[PDB]
């Protein structure tokens, strides 16, 4: 439901992986500022699930490269089209 | 003898026509030597109107109004309206797009060579402080740079009971109330189906000319 | 640094091309590069006129009455409703001789036209529902400046953010 | 040069309204201002906050003489407490009789807990009386202006007394010494010793006020690897308020930690705001001092309050980054400057601003207020500076010259004089009325100028520079009032190095001394 | 040496520029424009394109009273 | 912008199925309808030898030389 | 590259990073693709595609070039002064009075439900 | 060519790289053309941002503040640490590769600096620049001379050696006469009823005017003369009394 969503964020039950302390520096850099511990965690939480989105999206992408059916390295190609499938815009790096 | 007023600029600069005239007889609008008519189209006079309820001339009759008049018919322009319910004039003056366009009409010719956004600039710092020879620079004490005169307030208090006050403006308008304004003969256009409703006497005036 | 950096440079094979870069390019009748002329030739209107060397085809004499009568029409935002077909065929005809064109607009084209914009503005107005309520309401101004802060890729800027920044006027006035 | 003078003839020639004689009035563009002189509160009255489109002076008085004597030695106590119950029910019968009676009650039963451990039936005695007539039927102050009040005093304390009254009448002097004289004498005697004034005026008062070189107190911040952009200092210098380059402004406290607000909760000296979304690039401070502004590049213009250290509010009417936003001189009005190539002035009540000033082909690096604060002076990075009328809109004069951008501006207290200050690394002193600069200083290496500052007095200005080093100058040298006081380029009192450190701002407190910010130690 | 120095003033351009200029300004601003145009003297101050050779950046101009 | 796009066609007509093209492209609205214009081409990423040529020469550089 | 650097000497600004070349160049590089792309894309469109109709030869003159920047900058790239825009604009804003008050001595504040009230956010 | 950014080799990299071959050299020189003026655009813009910072070194948050202004797209993936390389690679010359990869676990932690915290000093009391505290020496006549230009400049009796209070040309032909009428007012000490208003109101001068900062060590060693010379006159001391109020 919404209601056990903050229920359940005080107790160490659920607390997300990024510290408080990272979110609390960057809701001030945003400029944001209230003495509830809830609402932090949750903001930490969409993030979370927002890049662990794009790392299925990179898992995935890699599993098709070869081989359907020296360890893994999560590369430019496989980035390049991830990021492109979202909104992030293109990557087109060079040499020379 | 400085002249850059307004109510003088009317009360001396008068008594001479270099001005345009308009016309009025409660339904046509017109002015100068004019063959046609303008009737009550809003998309355009009422532009004027506004402005000239005001004291601005619009920014495009300087084109216009430098091409026609060589000399003695610029500057500023005053208005020759005459009603026929009396004759009443009064005055317009420039708002720096006035001027910005009568920079505009000078760039149709000589494009290059011309070093534009240098010496285009440079002549406004010249025209806008030779406009005006009347600017009112002339301090006046506050108390704030001085001492001993530093005075008290009482809005940003401390209550005992409440945190504290501050001092905040009145308006009317409260919650949950009107948003604000508006969203905004049949047998005659029945009897006019298919109705559908001096070029001719110029290119002759010319021949008979000749 | 500065010279040691010229002499590096002149390590390369390229110091002749960077030798030959001292003229002024644009070897044409000109590139302007200022901005008043700028303004002014995107302002008045063009016309199309053609020359006729041997032969310039079309069939169909060049014209800027066209162009005039683009410019008066009664376009949008005085009226209330978006153009139906007439007025945007008056409006495109001018801005086809203006820009350089001829031939008459197929009355096909002003229909996809209206079918695009009426697309654009459908999405417009859900960004704001979205915006409003979350699942008795009335919309303001404020709520589309809201929402043309968070989704600006939508409209191109110019001309009307500007004078969207204008019309937020306060209550009493 | 000369084609100039062709081009803008020929236009004048052009204007039918600009005959050839008055086109050459417009020609004198190059006669500057007289030496004109700063309104001393001995003649001129202060003025109300207004707008810029066109009592109780008795109670300032009175306010006068309880701030003069309390802040007296402690010898002159015992004597002058007896001279402060009489005057104050004399000017209060003055002011009820003069037809503000509401004005009398409402400073009657303000100051009425004046001298009560002396009087005690003298209150219930003006406590019943609200009405004109309702004194005309009480006796008591007839028979009392009737006679005269006898009074104890010496010679030289009744000397000096009237010698600090003199200074002094503009909030009022006149009116108190009027119904002195009128009353005890303890305006003959008054108008004797303002003739001894003005023999004071004879080679007694200071005449010139020539040059005074400066003291300085230096504020280095450390330990911010380069994260900071602006400082700012205090009215009163107590505190100093710096923006960071990510959305953070740490009040810091001079002279101990009393940062603590007027609440019960939020229980050392440094006060940190959050509330922003990017930089922050300008802050000003309230000359009431219990506000503050600051702007950032995330358009948004935002207001705190300084006894709880809180925001109350935020503006909005920005299309892109916000540089420098500053107060009026006199508060209520705000202005601020961006990449939008326009300027917006706001008020604090209304939450969207009134006018927009639109004539710069680049960035509007900075703006400030002429000292009557109905003129705002935009400079960009178009190499050109210009004024404007808050209520018009639009350029009332623009300044040329400066090959390079502009950071700061100044204005001299008097009115004649603006400092421009750029990334070419000479200052220009301008003139208003001439739009041509009085000065040229030259100095400063080749490193852009940061900020710089005039005097009380207007005789000395500051620069202060990223060359690492700060630069006294004197102004007077070549101007209209041409103080000289004998024995690169002149015009060049003193410079004082740093320790490798870009310098930021200057406040020139009320007295001699200067007070600087810098980064980077060493 | 210095020859390079003094050969490195390129001065780039760009291709084309857009200019910020909606419908509603120019229009009111033409209609006025022709409408005194007609009344105190096509007439007004036009520019002049060709069918050919277009796609340049600056026209030449009528200037036909 | 459609107009210009009809000019680059090199012959100066008329005005037609150049805006479906700058609506799928510039902004994102597609229409199902009336035009049928697409890339066709899938923009390979080789020309002939001496692109891989590099591409090989910098990944030995990466390697190992 | 060196010949960044040397285009740095040209704004007076010889204090770089290291880092601005490598993103700047990087930068141009992704900029080019996107504009000589759509430019062929167009020089098809003059090669009268669909599903097999003719086929793709590759000229790209300038024209092309310059229709795939003009609509890059129809969206981007700021652009000339807008000056007029502004100015009637502002002369529209520079038109209704000062409100022409006396708030006395303090300062004045929108009214209360336009003031924020900073208090600890809370549900 | 035209210009800098050779189009032979730069944009023709590009465009081999992206898998055409007929790009006319003339459309090559235009496209260098563009892209030079939009690297001079981009940095002027940074540069705008750059001294509001009020800094010299330009970051790498500049230009993406700068492109975040021209509505166009950011660039990630560009930190400061971890510096950089520009390695050589040969082809039968690019000069380029990058060999900084290769990880396959990190477990390191920053190490927080201290907060902002000001240091003052005195500097300059009254024209003279003290080198005890933390200032500099005579130092700057190292420094590179187009930087940093100009440079003009025992007992409890002390008020400052480093001044040179000695010369009479400083204070001005105007102020000494000023001066003289100071203390010809003041020791006046003929009458008990007109001199010391005749005086009181010079007294009430100096007690409010400006600029006095230049002449207050000659007032203070003529009040230290006049407290030495005599002791017995009741009228001089309390002049001095009330002066020093």
């Amino acid at each position: 439901t919404l209601e056990e969503i903050l229920e359940m964020m005080e107790d160490e039950e659920f607390t997300p992986i990024i510290p408080d302390a990272v979110t609390d520096y960057y809701l001030a850099k945003n400029g944001f500022e209230t003495s509830d511990i809830k609402i932090k965690r949750i903001l930490a939480l969409a993030t979370q699930k927002f890049i662990s989105d794009i790392a299925q999206d990179a898992y995935e992408y890699s599993r098709i490269r070869s081989s359907s059916s020296n360890k893994v390295v999560l590369t430019m190609d496989d980035l390049r089209s991830a990021l492109g499938e979202y909104g992030i815009n293109v990557k087109r790096p060079n040499f020379y | 003898k400085f002249a850059e007023t307004s109510e003088e600029i009317l009360h001396k600069y008068e008594k001479f026509p270099p001005s345009l005239t308009f016309h009025i007889h409660e339904n046509h609008y017109r002015f100068g030597d004019q063959d046609g008519v303008i009737p009550k189209n809003s998309s355009v006079i009422k532009a004027f109107l506004e402005y000239v309820a005001r004291e601005e001339i619009p920014p495009a009759l300087i084109e216009v109004t430098k091409d026609a008049g060589v000399q003695l018919y610029e500057g500023c322009i005053i208005l020759r309206i005459y009603d026929h319910r009396k004759t009443y004039t009064t005055i317009l003056r420039p708002t720096q797009l006035s001027l910005y366009a009568d920079l505009l009409y000078q760039t149709d010719y000589l494009q290059v060579r011309f070093t534009d956004s240098l010496s285009l600039n440079i002549e406004t710092e010249i025209l806008t402080a030779s406009k005006r020879n009347l600017d009112l620079s002339v301090p006046l004490n506050p108390h704030r740079a001085t001492a001993n005169l530093k005075p008290e307030v009482k809005y940003p208090y401390y209550d005992p009971e409440t945190d504290t006050v501050v001092h905040e403006h009145r308006p009317d308008a409260r919650g949950n109330m009107v948003n604000a304004d508006t969203v905004d003969s049949d047998y005659e256009r029945l009897m006019l189906l298919l109705s559908d409703r001096f070029m001719r006497l110029r290119f002759v005036e010319a021949w008979r000319k000749k | 640094y500065e010279r040691l950096k010229r002499d590096i440079l002149a390590l390369p094979v390229r110091e002749r091309r960077r030798i030959k870069a001292i003229t002024r390019e644009s070897g044409k009748k000109g590139m302007v590069n200022s901005v008043i002329t700028q303004t002014r030739q995107a302002l008045i209107p063009k016309v199309p006129v053609v020359t006729r060397p041997t032969n310039v085809p079309g069939n169909s004499v060049q014209w800027a009455q066209d162009v005039i009568h683009g410019f008066q029409a009664l376009l949008a935002s005085e009226i209330y409703e978006l153009p139906e077909m007439d007025n945007l065929r008056t409006r495109m005809t001018g801005i086809s001789r203006e820009h350089g064109l001829i031939g008459p607009v197929d009355d096909s084209v002003i229909e996809i036209m209206l079918i695009g914009l009426e697309q654009h503005l459908k999405g417009i107005v859900e960004a704001a529902i979205d915006i409003v309520k979350y699942r008795r309401h009335t919309l303001t101004i404020e709520d589309m400046y809201d929402t043309l802060e968070q989704y600006p890729y939508l409209v191109e800027p110019g001309g009307t953010l500007l004078r969207l920044q204008s019309v937020m006027l306060h209550d009493e006035d | 040069a000369a084609d100039l003078n062709r081009i803008v003839l020929e236009y004048l020639n052009k204007k039918g309204y600009h005959k050839t004689e008055s086109m050459l009035r417009m020609e004198s563009s190059h006669i500057p201002a007289p030496p004109t002189n700063i309104p001393t509160p001995q003649t001129t009255n202060i003025s109300r906050p207004t707008a810029p489109g066109r009592p109780a002076t008795i109670k300032r008085g009175y306010s006068i003489l309880k701030s003069w004597c309390e802040s007296s030695l402690d010898f002159y106590r015992p004597e002058l407490e007896k001279f402060l119950y009489p005057v104050f029910v004399h000017c209060y019968l003055d002011l009820i009789a003069r037809g503000y009676p509401s004005h009398a009650r409402e400073f009657y039963d303000k100051f009425s807990k004046d001298h009560s451990v002396l009087h005690e039936y003298e209150i219930s005695k003006l406590g019943g009386i609200s009405l004109k007539e309702h004194l005309q039927e009480n006796d008591v102050a007839k028979i009392f202006r009737s006679h005269k009040f006898k009074v104890l005093i010496g010679r030289t304390t009744f000397n000096l007394l009237l010698y600090f009254l003199n200074e002094n009448d503009a909030v009022g002097g006149g009116v108190v010494l009027r119904l002195i004289n009128q009353y005890i004498e303890p305006a003959q005697d008054l108008r004797n010793d303002i003739a001894m004034i003005q023999d004071s005026r004879a080679k007694i008062k200071l005449s010139a006020a020539q040059a005074s070189l400066p003291s300085v107190c230096m504020y280095t911040f450390h330990n911010t690897n380069n994260d900071l952009t602006c400082l700012k200092f205090n009215d009163d210098s107590t505190m100093v308020a710096s923006g960071f380059q990510d959305s953070f402004i740490k009040l810091w406290s001079i002279d101990g930690s009393p940062l603590r607000s007027l609440l019960k909760n939020d229980p050392k000296g440094s006060r940190r705001l959050v509330g922003h979304s990017g930089a922050v690039y300008g802050v000003d401070f309230s000359p009431d001092n219990r506000y503050l502004i600051s702007c950032s590049e995330d358009k948004t213009v935002r207001l705190w309050s300084l006894d709880t250290y809180t925001c109350l509010v935020s503006y909005k009417g920005h299309s892109s980054s916000v540089w420098d936003v500053k107060f009026s001189p006199m508060g209520h009005y705000f202005a601020t400057a961006s990449h939008d190539q326009t300027a917006r002035l706001w008020s604090c009540d209304h939450i969207y601003p009134l006018r927009i000033f639109a004539g710069h082909l680049n960035d509007v690096d900075c703006v400030e207020f002429h000292p009557n604060s109905t003129y705002l002076f935009t400079g960009s990075s178009d190499k050109t500076a210009r004024m404007w009328d808050i209520a018009r809109g639009e350029c009332v004069r623009v300044f040329m010259g400066h090959s390079g951008a502009i950071n700061c501006l100044a204005v001299s207290p008097d009115g004649r004089w603006l400092a421009s200050a750029g990334e070419d690394s000479v200052v220009c002193l301008w003139d208003i009325s001439t739009g041509r600069r009085i000065k040229a200083m030259r100095g400063h290496g080749r490193s852009s100028i940061y900020s710089l500052a005039f005097s009380r007095e207007g005789t000395v200005l500051v620069s202060t520079g990223a060359d690492n080093s700060v630069r006294v100058w004197d102004v007077k040298k070549n101007t209209n009032s041409p103080s000289a006081q004998p024995e690169a380029t002149n015009d060049h009192m003193s410079v004082y190095f740093t320790k490798k450190t870009p310098v930021y701002t200057v406040h020139f407190t009320r007295r001699n001394l200067c007070l600087a910010g810098g980064v980077f130690g060493g | 040496h210095q020859v390079l120095d003094g050969v490195a003033k390129s001065y780039p351009l760009p291709l084309e520029r857009k200019v910020i200029m909606p419908a509603r300004s120019r229009s009111s601003f033409l209609r006025m424009r022709e409408m005194f145009a007609g009344a105190i003297l096509l007439y007004s101050r036009t520019a002049v394109i060709d069918v050919d050779r277009a796609g340049d950046y600056y026209f030449s101009v009528r200037a036909s009273p | 912008f459609a107009c210009r796009l009809a000019k680059h066609r090199k012959v100066d007509n008329i005005d037609m199925r150049d805006v479906q093209l700058h609506l799928e492209r510039n902004w994102n609205i597609r229409v199902p309808g009336y035009a049928s214009d697409e890339i066709r081409s899938v923009r390979k990423f080789q020309p002939t030898a001496g692109y891989n040529q590099k591409v090989q020469g910098v990944a030995i550089s990466k390697s190992v030389n | 590259v060196r010949l960044l650097h040397l285009i740095f000497a040209t704004q007076n600004i010889y204090s770089y990073q290291d880092h601005v070349p490598l993103q700047l160049m990087d930068f141009a590089y992704r900029y080019t693709t996107g504009t000589l792309q759509d430019a062929t894309i167009y020089s098809d469109h003059a090669h009268a595609s669909n599903a097999g109709n003719a086929g793709t030869n590759a000229q790209l003159t300038t024209e092309d070039i310059r229709l795939a920047i003009a609509a890059r900058t129809n969206y981007q790239f700021k652009p000339v002064p807008p000056k007029e825009l502004l100015l009637e604009l502002a002369a529209e804003r520079n038109k209704k009075p000062l409100p022409a008050v006396i708030p006395t001595w303090g300062i004045r504040l929108p009214p209360e439900k336009y003031c924020l009230t900073g208090k600890d956010w809370v549900l | 060519s035209h210009t800098l950014w050779s189009p032979s080799d730069t944009v023709k990299d590009a465009a081999e790289s992206l898998g055409i071959f007929n790009l006319n050299e003339e459309a090559a020189k235009n496209l260098a053309m563009d892209i030079e003026y939009r690297i001079h655009e981009i940095l002027d813009q940074a540069s705008k941002f750059m001294r509001h910072g009020k800094r010299r070194t330009l970051h790498t948050s500049d230009i993406d503040r700068a492109l975040k202004v021209l509505n166009l797209e950011p660039l990630y993936g560009y930190d400061v640490s971890r510096p950089l390389v520009f390695k050589e690679a040969l082809v039968g010359y690019v000069d380029d590769d990058e060999v900084d990869f290769e990880k396959l676990i990190n477990e390191p932690l920053p190490k927080v600096p201290r907060f902002s915290t000001f240091t003052a000093h005195w500097l300059a009391i009254e024209g003279v620049q003290p080198a005890i505290p933390q200032n500099p020496s005579p130092n700057d006549i190292k420094n590179i001379l187009p930087i940093n230009r100009g440079s003009m400049e025992i007992s409890n009796q002390k008020q400052g050696l480093e001044v040179k209070p000695l010369v009479k040309h400083v204070l001005s032909r105007e102020l000494q006469l000023y001066f003289d009428k100071i203390v010809e007012v003041l020791l006046n000490q003929e009458e008990t009823k007109e001199a010391e208003l005749l005086r009181n109101s010079a007294l009430q001068s100096v007690r409010a005017d400006p600029g006095l900062h230049q002449l207050v060590p000659y007032f203070i060693q003529f009040i230290s003369e006049t407290i030495t010379k005599n002791l017995k006159n009741i009228s001089l001391l309390s002049t001095m009394l009330e002066l020093i109020y």
